[PDB]
This record gives structure tokens, sequence and C-alpha cells, in this order.
RNA sequence: AGUAGAAACAAGGGUGUUUUUUAU
RNA sequence: UUUGUCACCCUGCU
């Protein structure tokens, strides 16, 4: 006997098995050295799939730019891009009429968030493109770089901590001959021109994606900068907030309420006439979609959108478009040279792909480089039309929602009706008409609109079924969906966080893939035993009365020898576990609180110990992670703080580089946001706000407390004198 | 007194008088948090590979007043290095250790209260009891329940300001409390709280989740109601049913 | 307000007809929605359409597969040519001094030839190996002469040890201003690998994944003790379950991998500048009570400068064996084959003796490669998730439990595999350890490959599954869909049997 | 050699100190 | 080979 696992589909309906096909216990692909190439590749098919636009240099760049924009029809079904501007409108002024009142409620929710936000809120995110640093560097080290830049050349304006500042600071700071800027190279100074400037800050930065599951070949990704991050922001929240009005999207909500809107709009469409009627059901995806979709559309659907309103309002909400619209990409990290005869390896970088000899390159690089080259300006490459991954996401589900809500009844005219639900590529499609020759005209008309506007929907990873069964995402639908354990099987494990958040997240991913993901008794019994048989291994935590030699066993040993009740030592001190599927709801320490004795509750619940760190609000009991389907999440978590609540260290490869400067700053904020933290003890909880000095505000409340505490409740007399000494010789020393 | 003495010697030598007399207050927000670190892609594999070195985590500078060099057979308990852009010291695993083993003891009379919504799950299990299994079908529908009682009809406003008149009571600003509810709440936490030594943070994330409702879309088969949900695994399957009343 | 550069940005970025963004406002402003989709769609031309050819039961068309040379061995460790030498010692696994277990292990065999070779390496020197054997041995010599058997050892640094350890021999980086005017200089290649065409020893080596043995390989059990019925019900599932899986060999699989990538990733976050020797030990427990310790070879480790993930830290591996090669050299491609003794196994009262052999190999692994081997425990979940959906799928239709009869008194049986006769089926246990092989090989041989040929044959399975069910499926592209499934399968021995597989299914289902 | 696959790894950075001298 | 005789630090996502 040959055995042949797949023979099981002979017995077993395909969706009841489908968790056996997801290859999810090895590896992910990765990349390796540059990206370069992709880049190439991707500029180059951009300018490819439309080639039949007009040609300008834009007067402030001087950049050659192309419009494929009411440019001529396509005639074969390859991927076009030559979007209308009627067909766009048309879909939005009939998606307004679908929904009454949509456009005028969003835009008063999002005019209160203009009006209000302040600009610290642009300290959280991934990381950004610095221009004085011409790198990647996360939110606050950009943000503080950008303003320290900005008000040492005369712009001063952001002081009102309001964010619709910054934008009036970022605008004006177009309109200058000359932009000093400093470099940590002691320090040196040099003179940026205007138009150079502007290059700087009309730039994205590119890099190959890493850890992603289901393909064969690499991809690329993209970075914005600081000056365009605003507006993108107040796009975003506008089309959040349409999004979250309009039943046929998907994007801004979790797994749970997408499977319900799934299940209704099947059963919709199920049951209102039962036999005169026919149903087909169209599963795929779209092609090339951040190829296509350039942003003088998003433009025209901006200025839609903000119809009848004020004037600032579509001027701060029309400024990410224009950007966008004249951007110019970064192109990765260089080449690596090798010579096989004397054992010689170098790096060229990007800035050579204008002038290098092309005697070193094989024949697609070449013939990448050749194609490329009448578009490389100071090693940027001129970009204009289409977008890039990293980009207005909601406004493509908008679009997308508006062109599947074209298929009503009173709009097809004659029998057809399609349904369905999008999210970004991924669609899925439901037809009727009461013959075999509807179904084809249904689908024919779907196709050819969505060509109108640029979403090219693609062949080969489609098809067409009767309805009752199909595939959205990953979720699988028979008479009712499937439930798919191996999508989420890969968090199982470790997370890395420390000692106390491990625990609870651990048992908690159980729980809630018990609760969902329809796991079962036995199996969540055997993940518990396996689970604690890694935690003990990668903490060297084993129980305490083994011969298992690891460091942390001369010790535990000892914790093990003078206690009372051995069934109170945590996990972490090498003793049992009392965990079960009751048991599943409830913190470690506070599960084995009456069985400790006393001196153990005391050290490690010691609320002075040098090891708990708490910095902030917005980061206790709570930690991001990285699933397999998706982006990082942040989940929430029940702990007890005690000792075992720690932070692992820092890299430190940076002392070895030039930029040393930018620890020696960040030492002395600390040195000084601690003190601050001692003289307003409420700091972490709620921000504070004025236009004083620091020094100003720590004098004013250290008098009040000489004469409040410690001399209106009668303590020592003596030490306010010297109190108030140091208080003037500290107001003095500021030389005022 | 160390603040001022810890003032007056910071702004004594240059390089940090400029500093704190050139920074606004409305901008101290912006440079915490002016890091030269990277938030990782990759936890698993760093916790994997930095559990084999010799100073993994990092502990507080008054370590090498509250904890010895090396202990009772010669282990290295703590690192004479400094960390990345701070003055924390690195210190290995060890020492977390010998601090439960021998170290210094404190009381733990107010742990219960600052941590009463978690003692009700632990002291609501263990006064509830069991029944029948029936193996039958389950039939779900999807429905959105509150996760949390909810202790008070409020919202957020009157949260902050209780929260901000029991834990810092000095700094509430201006506006006072108004109704009866928040006057009684205010009052039993002033007065089961005095001489607290747990970090005013804690106590304040402790009272937002424990008097703060927050809602959750679930699959239900039974009843809806908020002690029943947090034994939710147990209770109902997909082809089998426990009976439960917890006490 | 937009005035300066921005007023200019702005009036280039607009359709190509206009050239003020005022009057491109007051276009768009008063635009009534008039019917131009609808009057568009007659002037496109009729070359664009969704033409749907219906999948039929005449439809589907074996899955191509490559040509060329036959495949070869690609994995960390042997698997079904492994020997292992084994003694009787009271322990539990993660217990011990491995070095001490090594030489008990090393006097338990008696007959030591002088060992030579049997297979050369083509590629490769070949004195080498057999110099690193000749010196393990004077190393577990000198560390059995030694008062107290310490928990590493370094290995001094030879000649025959760098080269196959490859030590000095990354190329030098200098600048571009200096070797800009030398020949033979250019890029890195950029090629497609070498393609390849099946063998027969990938399908016999999954066949030995899935029977039994004679000992107990993994032990589970340390939780909190029952309190609701639940409980119960859950732990005799879990007693079933794990009485079937225990003596499968998917385990010891399982624990030598575990073993290998804790060993090597902590040696190699220790000491990134020296040879360490790490033996390769498992621990089982007999039937009938017993518990016994067994060596399956020994690793060197060279130099682990790690930076990135995906940077390689290299290794020779030695094995014993009783397998000849000369059976299959196409199988072991890349090893250098010796013979270091005779074995004695005596029956009823006559003998067999048989040479015995050490299987050497250069071989190497990365940072993010043993993390995810070090997690091998999660097949087991894998397997089993889906026989609890199968039981608690039968016992719903009935409202009794279906535990019980499941694994003892059997009228259900499931097609598991084929045979010269045809398809046959089997018990629940037998899928229980095909599933279990199935997700182990899925770890022992993880490529890019397996990720596109997965992803892209789903779409296969579905529309199958589909015409099965007289739910009319369509298509409007079929040869674009197979083109993509053949750009995946390129060299990789268990990709391809994964196709073979498919076009047996294809066969059996639409017959 | 090997890892590996559309491009890389097989380590990467800085600090030194200097007109013939009689002896162990 | 070299004007040399020998040392020294640092870093492992920057």
């Amino acid at each position: 006997m040959d055995v042949n696992p797949t023979l099981l589909f002979l017995k077993v309906p395909a969706q009841n098995a489908i968790s056996t096909t997801f290859p999810y216990t090895g590896d992910p692909p990765y990349s390796h050295g540059t990206g370069t190439g992709y880049t190439m590749d991707t500029v180059n098919r951009t300018h490819q799939y439309s080639e039949k636009g007009k040609w300008t240099t834009n007067t402030e760049t001087g950049a050659p730019q192309l419009n494929p924009i009411d440019g001529p029809l396509p005639e074969d079904n390859e991927p076009s891009g030559y979007a209308q501007t009627d067909c766009v409108l048309e879909a939005m002024a009939f998606l307004e009429e679908s929904h009454p009142g949509i456009f005028e409620n969003s835009c008063l929710e999002t005019m209160e968030v203009v009006q209000q936000t302040r600009v610290d809120r642009l300290t959280q995110g991934r990381q950004t493109y610095d221009w004085t640093l011409n790198r990647n560097q996360p939110a606050a080290t950009a943000l503080a770089n950008t303003i320290e830049v900005f008000r040492s050349n005369g712009l001063t304006a952001n002081e009102s901590g309001r964010l619709i500042d910054f934008l009036k600071d970022v605008i004006e700071s177009m309109d200058k001959e000359e932009m000093e800027i400093t470099t940590h190279f002691g320090k040196k100074k040099q003179r940026v021109n205007k138009r150079s400037y502007l290059i700087r800050a009309l730039t994205l930065n590119t890099m190959t994606k890493d850890a992603e599951r289901g393909k064969l070949k690499r991809r690329a990704i993209a970075t914005p900068g600081m000056q365009i991050r605003g507006f993108v922001y107040f796009v975003e929240t506008l089309a959040r907030s349409i999004c979250e009005k309009l039943e046929q999207s998907g994007l801004p909500v979790g797994g749970n309420e997408k499977k319900a809107k799934l299940a209704n709009v099947v059963r919709k469409m199920m049951t209102n006439s039962q036999d005169t009627e026919l149903s087909f059901t169209i599963t795929g995806d779209n092609t090339k979609w951040n190829e296509n979709q350039n942003p003088r559309m998003f433009l025209a659907m901006i200025t839609y959108i903000t119809k009848n309103q004020p004037e600032w309002f579509r001027n701060i909400l029309s400024i990410a478009p224009i950007m966008f619209s004249n951007k110019m990409a970064r192109l990765g990290k260089g080449y690596m040279f090798e010579s096989k005869r004397m054992k010689l390896r170098t790096q060229i970088p990007a800035e050579m792909l204008a002038s290098i000899d092309l005697k070193y390159f094989n024949e697609s690089t070449r013939k990448k480089i050749e194609k490329i080259r009448p578009l490389l300006i100071d090693g940027t490459a001129s970009l204009s039309p289409g977008m890039m991954m990293g980009m207005f996401n909601m406004l493509s589900t908008v679009l997308g929602v508006s062109i599947l809500n074209l298929g009503q009844k009173k709009y097809t005219k004659t029998t057809y009706w399609w349904d369905g639900l999008q999210s970004s590529d991924d669609f899925a499609l439901i037809v009727n008409a009461p013959n075999h020759e509807g179904i084809q005209a249904g689908v024919d008309r779907f196709y050819r609109t969505c060509k109108l506007v640029g979403i090219n929907m693609s062949k080969k990873k489609s098809y067409i079924n009767r309805t009752g069964t199909f595939e959205f995402t990953s979720f699988f639908y028979r008479y009712g969906f499937v439930a798919n354990f191996s999508m989420e099987l890969p968090s199982f494990g470790v997370s890395g966080i420390n000692e106390s958040a491990d625990m609870s997240i651990g048992v908690t991913v159980i729980k809630n893939n018990m609760i969902n993901n329809d796991l079962g008794p036995a199996t969540a019994q055997m993940a518990l035993q396996l689970f604690i048989k890694d935690y003990r291994y990668t903490y060297r935590c084993h129980r305490g009365d083994t011969q298992i030699q690891t460091r942390r066993s001369f010790e535990l040993k000892k914790l093990w020898e003078q206690t009372r009740s051995k069934a109170g030592l945590l996990v972490s001190d090498g003793g049992p576990n009392l965990y079960n599927i009751r048991n599943l709801h409830i913190p470690e320490v506070c599960l084995k609180w009456e069985l400790m004795d006393e001196d153990y509750q005391g050290r490690l619940c010691n609320p002075l110990n040098p090891f708990v760190s708490h910095k902030e609000i917005e980061s206790v009991n709570n930690a991001v992670v990285m699933p397999a389907h998706g982006p990082a999440k942040s989940m929430e978590y029940d702990a007890v703080a005690t000792t075992h609540s720690w932070i692992p260290k820092r890299n430190r490869s940076i002392l070895n580089t030039s930029q040393r400067g930018i620890l020696e700053d960040e030492q002395m904020y600390q040195k000084c946001c601690n003190l601050f933290e001692k003289f307003f003890p409420s700091s972490s909880y709620r921000r504070p706000v004025g236009i004083s000095s620091m020094v100003e505000a720590m004098v004013s409340r250290a008098r009040i407390d000489a004469r409040i505490d410690f001399e209106s409740g009668r303590i020592k007399k003596e030490e306010f004198s010297e109190i108030m000494k140091i208080c003037s010789t500290i107001e003095e020393l500021r030389r005022q | 007194m160390e603040r001022i003495k810890e003032l007056r010697n910071l702004m004594s030598q240059s390089r940090t008088r400029e500093i704190l007399t050139k920074t606004t207050v409305d901008h101290m927000a912006i440079i915490k948090k002016y890091t030269s670190g990277r938030q990782e892609k990759n936890p698993s594999l760093r916790m994997k590979w930095m559990m084999a070195m010799k100073y993994p985590i990092t502990a507080d500078k008054r370590i090498t007043e509250m904890v010895p060099e090396r202990n009772e057979q010669g282990q290295t308990l703590w690192s004479k290095m400094s960390d990345a852009g701070s003055d924390r010291v690195m210190v290995s695993p060890l020492a977390v250790t010998w601090w439960n083993r021998n170290g210094p003891v404190t009381s733990t009379v107010h742990y219960p209260k600052v941590y009463k919504t978690y003692f009700d799950k632990v002291e609501r299990l263990k006064h509830g009891t069991f029944g029948p299994v029936h193996f039958r079908n389950q039939v779900k529908i999807r429905r959105r329940v509150d996760i949390n009682p909810g202790h008070a009809d409020l919202s957020a406003k009157e949260a902050q300001d209780v929260i901000m008149e029991v834990v810092f009571p000095n700094e509430v600003g201006a506006r006072i409390l108004t109704s009866e509810s928040q006057l009684t709440i205010t009052k039993e936490k002033k007065e089961e709280l005095q001489d607290c030594k747990i970090s005013p943070l804690m106590v304040a994330y402790m009272l937002e989740r424990e008097l703060v409702r927050k809602t959750r879309f679930l699959p239900v088969a039974g009843g809806t109601s908020s002690v029943y949900i947090e034994v939710l695994h147990l209770t109902q399957g997909t082809c089998w049913e426990q009976m439960y009343t917890p006490g | 307000e937009i005035t300066g550069t921005m007023r200019r940005l702005a009036d280039q970025s607009l359709p190509p007809n206009f050239s003020c963004l005022e009057n491109f406002r007051a276009y768009v402003d008063g635009f009534e929605p008039n019917g131009c989709i609808e009057g568009k769609l007659s002037q496109m031309s009729k070359e664009v359409n969704a033409k749907i050819e219906p999948f039929l039961k005449t439809t589907p068309r074996p899955i191509k597969l490559p040509d060329g040379p036959p495949c070869f061995q690609r994995s960390k460790f042997l698997l079904m040519d492994a020997l292992k030498l084994s003694i009787e010692d009271p322990s539990h696994e993660g217990e011990g001094i491995p070095l001490y277990d090594a030489i008990k292990c090393m006097r338990t065999f008696f007959g030591w030839k002088e060992p030579y070779i049997v297979k050369p390496h083509e590629r490769g020197i070949n004195s080498n190996y057999l110099l690193s054997w000749k010196q393990v041995l004077a190393e577990l010599q000198d560390i059995e002469n030694e008062e107290k058997i310490p928990r590493t050892k370094n290995m001094k640094k030879t000649s025959q040890l760098k080269w196959a350890l490859g030590e000095n021999m990354a190329p030098e980086k200098v600048d571009f201003d200096n070797c800009r005017d030398i020949s033979d200089l250019k890029q890195y290649d950029s090629d497609e690998p070498e393609l390849r065409s099946l063998s027969s020893w990938i399908q016999n080596e999954f066949n030995k994944a899935c029977e039994l043995t004679d000992s107990i390989w993994i032990e589970l059990d340390e939780i909190g003790e029952d309190v609701a019925p639940i409980e119960y019900i859950a732990s005799m599932r879990r007693n079933y379950f794990t009485a079937e899986v225990s003596h499968c060999r998917a385990t010891e699989y399982i624990m030598k991998g575990v073993y290998i990538n804790t060993a090597l990733l902590n040696a190699s976050c220790a000491a990134m500048d020296d040879f360490q020797l790490i033996p390769m030990i498992s621990k089982c427990r007999t039937k009938e009570g017993r518990r016994k310790t067994n060596l399956y070879g020994f690793i060197i480790k060279g130099r682990s400068h790690l930076r990135n993930d995906t940077d390689v830290v290299n290794f020779v591996s030695m094995e014993f064996s009783l397998t000849d090669p000369r059976l299959e050299p196409h199988k072991w491609e890349k090893y250098c084959v010796l013979e270091i003794g005779d074995m004695l196994l005596r029956s009823a009262i006559g003998q067999m003796s048989r040479p015995m052999f050490l299987y050497v190999r250069t071989n190497g692994t990365s940072k993010i490669k043993m993390k995810w081997g070090m997690e091998m425990r999660r097949c087991l979940l894998q397997s089993l998730q889906q026989i609890e959906s199968m039981i608690e799928a039968e016992s719903s239709v009935k409202e009794k439990d279906m535990t019980k009869e499941f694994f003892e008194n059997k009228s259900e049986t499931w097609p598991i595999g084929e045979s010269p006769k045809g398809v046959e089926e089997g018990s629940i246990g037998k899928v229980c350890r095909t599933l279990l092989a199935k997700s182990v090989f899925n770890s022992l041989y993880a490529s890019p490959q397996l990720e596109g040929f997965s992803a892209e044959s789903r779409k296969l399975l579905l529309v199958v599954q589909a015409l099965r069910d007289n739910l009319e499926p369509g298509t409007f592209d079929l040869g674009g869909l197979y083109e993509a499934i053949e750009e995946c399968l390129i060299n990789d021995p268990w990709v391809l049997l994964n196709a073979s597989w498919f076009n047996s299914f294809l066969t059996h289902a639409l017959r």
C-alpha cells in the first residue's frame, strides 16, 4: 500500500477538511539583499501598463510625468489604467442617492476632529521617512527633527499645539530660496535650495516585504515621510467615517462582524422568489490593484465628497492627492559586485544608476536600467501614474462599493441583480437571472464597468459556482462557516514580552480559540500541556524537584527547599500548574493566592522592587502581536504587576557609527523629563499644558510645598529656610 | 530635599540649562518619546535568542544597594554596564529568583482591594455548582454583549473625574463633583485606599478596568447576561453543553 | 490657503484638459450625473468580455512535472536510514551529561574495524571527512581519560575542519574607487535553480513514517485535576488519541528535531568563535516499563557571527546506519559514505553479519530556521483537531458521545491509500497517523515552492468539489491556473510527491 | 565546499606604537 | 611582504 492523504477527499467534503491544506508548521519565506530590482520592475510596469498618455515636465520639480486620464479606451483584456472622469463622478452621485446624506454627516463628524486635534498625536505609528537623516526613523524622533529644522529658520506657528498650524508651517516652508540644515558628522551646516528641498520632501522610501505566506515571488512596499502624514491622517479619517455606514463594506471591522454581514447578504438574495429565478456566486480577486488607481481620481472624488462646505475644509482635504500625484520614489540600497578571480566584493549605491558604465549587469538588469533611465532625478525616480502599498485603502474600498452599488435592479434596466461584499482587492459577488443566458450578461456588465474606473478583474484566480458555497478571504462557506484552526495555529507559543505577559496571553488565545474558532476540550488540554512544556523550556524554569541542569536551577531549588506549601510557587519559580478548562479565565497570582505563605507574597509583590517599569497609560497591560495574515495587532491581557514584569535590553550597534549624538541627546532628555515627573506626579495619566518653560513651573510648584505641608503642618521650620534659599538661587541662575 | 537639590545640580552645568529653559511645557510630550530604538518585528525569535545571553534584562540602578554581586555559590547577579540611552543597569535573570528567595518583605493587606475585579472571579468560581451534560445540537447567533458588568451608569467624563479626585487630589484642576453616586464612590475609595504604596498609574488602571463598561461581538446560544459570559468556553460547545450556576 | 509652489503644483495635477484648479472645482460642482457610463459602454471594443468555459467531467488534465536529473536528500538528519546505539538508565529526557552517555554507548558496541571509504563525494576533497572521523574519536578518548566530563568540548582547529566548515572563504570588502579597472567584475548570479525530476525513495520514506514502534516517545501528563463532567469526557478522548499516536515514528522525528535545534541555537548564541561537539541523544520508555537512552551520531558546529535572521551557520553531521548506498546512489548525492565496523545479530541459532556505516555531510542552517525547528510540537494539534472535529460531527446526529467505539469497535473506514488492486480504507488511528506524518514532513521540507503550490492547487480542489456536489461550476481562464501551478515545481523532492498525489486524486475523483 | 534562489550569506568597525645600540 | 612588534577596544534587527 502506498499511503496518500489526499484520497481522504473521496469521502470527506473539502471544506470540512480544508485545515489539512495550509502548510503553516514551517518557516515563511524571507528576502535576501536589496530590493532595488523589485522597485525598478514596479516603476517600469507602472509606466508600461499605461503608455498611451500625455508627457509633461512639471515646472517646479522638472520631471517627466505621464497623465493616463481620459485616454483611449482599452481594446484587449490586459491590465489597463485608463479611468474616466464622468464614470467616477456618476458612481459617486449614484452612491449618494443610494445612501441619502452619507457625505454631509461624515463631513460634520470630521470637521471637529480637524479643529480640536493636537500635534502630539503624530507620535504614534510605524517607521517614517526622515529627510534630515535620509533614512527611516520612528515617528517622534522625526517630528522632533522636522520641528527643530522648521523653527531654526523662522517658521514658528506650531507653538499653539494644534496640528492645523504645523500644516501651515509645512506649506509655507515651500516658499524659501534657501534652507539651513545640520549634520552630525561636532556638527556642520549645509544650505539646500528650493527645488532640492521640494524633491527631498516629495519622496517615498521603498523596501522588500518579508515573512509573507502564499506566494513564490517577493514584492516591495513603500514608506511615506513627515511632510505628507497629517493630510493623510485627515482623509483616512473621513474615509473611515464613510465606510462605517455602508452595508457592502468589510474593512473597518473584525473577523466576527464580517461573517454576520456575509450570511446576511447570502440569505438576503436567498429567498424572495423560490422557483422562477436562479443564483450564481463568483469568487475571485482583482489584479494589479495598487499599480493602477492614480491620485488624479482621488482628487475628483474628494472634490465631490466635500461639496457645499467651508473653503479651508476643502483646501486642507485636498493636499495629499496633490503630493501623491507629484511624488518621486526612492530606489533602494544599490547592488553588489563580485570578482571570482581576486576575491573582491563591493557595494554600489543607487545614485550611480544614471552614469555608471553598463558592462557589469546581466540582461534583465540592463533592460531594466535602460528603460528607467529617462526618469532618474538625483536618486529618486518620477512615479506619477500609480499608487503603492501603504496608501489610501478606505477610499479604494469606497470606489469599489460604489461600483458594486451600480448593480441594483433599477439601474441594470432589464432583469439582472448583483450584490456582494468588498474589502480592498478581495471581493465576493452574487448574480441573479432566470436563465443561463442572463448570468453571462450580468458578469459582462460588471466586468466591463470595472474597466472604466481602473479595476481589472483577474481571470486566472476566479471561479463561478451555484450559490451555497464560496470563499471570501480565507473563510469557507458550506451552508455555514466552517472553522479553520490552521490560520490561528502560528500563535500558540511564547510571545516574548516578559515572564508575566506570556502566561496570560497564552491561556487567553487558547480561550479565544475555544470560543470562536471552534476548538475542542481535548484539543485545548493537549495545547495547555504543550504550551506549559515550551514555556518551561524557553525561560529555564523547570520544576524544582528535577535534575535538569539549567542556570536558574541552583537558585530555584533553594526556593523549593525553604517552602511550606509547594502548590503556591508560580510556574515561573518551579512549581505546579493548576490550570484547566474552568480555571482558564483567572490570573495566576489571583489563583494561587490563598496557598502561598507570607514571605513569598511579600517578596514577590513588593511594590518597591527595582525591576518593575511603568511608562504611560496607553502601554500598561497591552502588547503588539504579529499574526500570519494581516498587520500587527494589539492585545490586552490581565496580569498583576510583580517582580516578573521586566523589560529586555536594547540594541547597541549605534555606538560604532557616527550618529552617536543621537544617544547623548535622549539621555539628557530623560534626566530632565524624569524630574518633571516628581514635581508633577500626574503627567503620565493626563497630558500637561501651558507655554511656560519647564523650570518656571518646577520653581512655582516648589514653594507651595514648603509652606503648605511642611510649614502649615507643624513640621520643621529649619528646612523652609534653605528650601526658599535654593529656590531663589535657581531662579537667579537662569540669568533672569 | 532631593528635588530642589537635583534641580539645582541640573541647572548648574551647561548642556542641561538651555534644554530646560528653551523647552516649553506643551512640548515635553514630544521629547519624552525621543528614542533611538525600534519596535521589533519578530519578538519570539529575539526572546529565544536573548535568553542565552549573560545579561538579558534591565533593572534600575538602585539594585547596587539592594542586591549583591555574587551569591552563595558565586554566580553574578548584575553587571557593570549601562543600557542604551538610559541610566539603567543590565542584570541577569538570577537576580529575580534571588529577590524572591532572600529579599525584603512587606505587607499585602491592600492587594485584594486594588485588584477587587479579579478576586471577584476567583471567589465566584469556587462557589458554583455543576449538573448534567446534554449532547445535542448547538445553534449560535452572533450578538453584542457587555463583557464587563459596568459598575456604574456613567461615561468617560465623570470617570476621569472620580479617578483624578481619588488618585491625584491636588491636581484635579477646576471642577467639583456634582451628584451623589460619584461622591459615595469617592469617599469609599478615599477611606479604603489610605496609606497605599502602589504606583498611581496601576491604581488608575485598575479603577478604570473596574469601573467602566466594555462590549464585544460574540456568538451565543444560551442566556444573555454578564456573569455568564466570562465562563463561555466551558458552558457551551458545538456538540455538547454543560450546566452551571455561578455563586 | 494655497499660494506659491502649491498653487502651481495643484495646477498641474489635474486631468490633461484643465489647467486651473478653480475651473476644475467649478466643473465638478455643477455636474449633474448623466448617462455617461451607459453611453460609454457602447464605444468599447467587443473584444473585452467574461466568457465562461463550463467545467465538465472531461475538462481536467494531469499536471505536468519537470525533467532532468533525479532529486536528492535535503534534511538536517537521517530519517529511515538511522541506527541507534542504546543503553538502559533510569532517567527522564533533558537530565544528564551528554558526553557521558555518548561514551557509554560507544563502549556498548564491540566490533570497531579500521574504517575506509565506500562512496566518495565528487565535488569535495575526500580525505577530510575520514580525517575528521579519525579525530572525533581521539577527543572522545581524551575526555574519557579526564577527571570530570564537562558540558562543552572545543575542537582544535585543523586544516580539514576549517575546509569542511568553510572558514576564511568570504571575499574581501573593498570600495568601488579602487577595483574599478579590473575584469571579471559583475553582478551576483540571480538565475533560476537547476531543474530536476521525481524519484522513488520519497514515497518509501513517507510510508515508514506512518507505522508503529515498540517504544513510547511522548510524555503528556501534567495538568490540574478534574472537577466537572466535560473534564472527564475530554480526558477520555485524550487517553484514546494519545494511546494511538504515542508509537508513531513521526513522534521520534519531532523529538530528534527539537533537541538538535535547541542545542544548536544555544551553542550558536553562547560561543561565536569555537568548534563544539554536540551528540544526538534521545530518551524513550520501553514497553512493560523500562527506560532507555539512545545515540544517533554527532554534530560539529563551526563559527556563528549571526546578525540577520538569514545569515548561515555551517556544521558537519555524522550519522550511523546499516543501509548500503549503492542500491540508490542518486539519493546520496551530497554524502561521503564510510564503513566503520561489523555488526552481528544472531538468528534462532544461526548468525547474520552486516557492515555498519557512517554518513558524513556538510550542511548549514539559519537563525530563522532553528527557531521554527524548535517548535515541531504543534503538529500534534494540527493532526488531532481534525479527528476531534470528525468525532464531534458524528456525535451530534445521534445525541451521544461516540469516542468509545471509534477506537476499538469500528465499522467506519476512510480511504487512505491505494494498492495494486485499487483504493483502500483504514480505521481512525491510521488517519491520525498519516495526518501527523504529513504535518511533520510539511516542516521538515519547507520552501516557497510549497507555499505557491498549496495556494494554487487549493483552487482546483474546490472546483472539483463543486463539480462533485452538482453545483454546476465554471471558469474564465483554466490554462493560466495550470501554468501557475507548474511555475512552482522546480527541484524540491516533497512538492513533487504532492503533485503526483494530486494527479492520483484527479484520476480517482472523476473516473 | 555549503547554505541558498531572481540576491545574498560564508563576519563587519575603530585604537595603537616607530634614525644603527651589548646580551642573558 | 614590511619602515613593524606587538597589542587593543567595540558590535549580533541600526
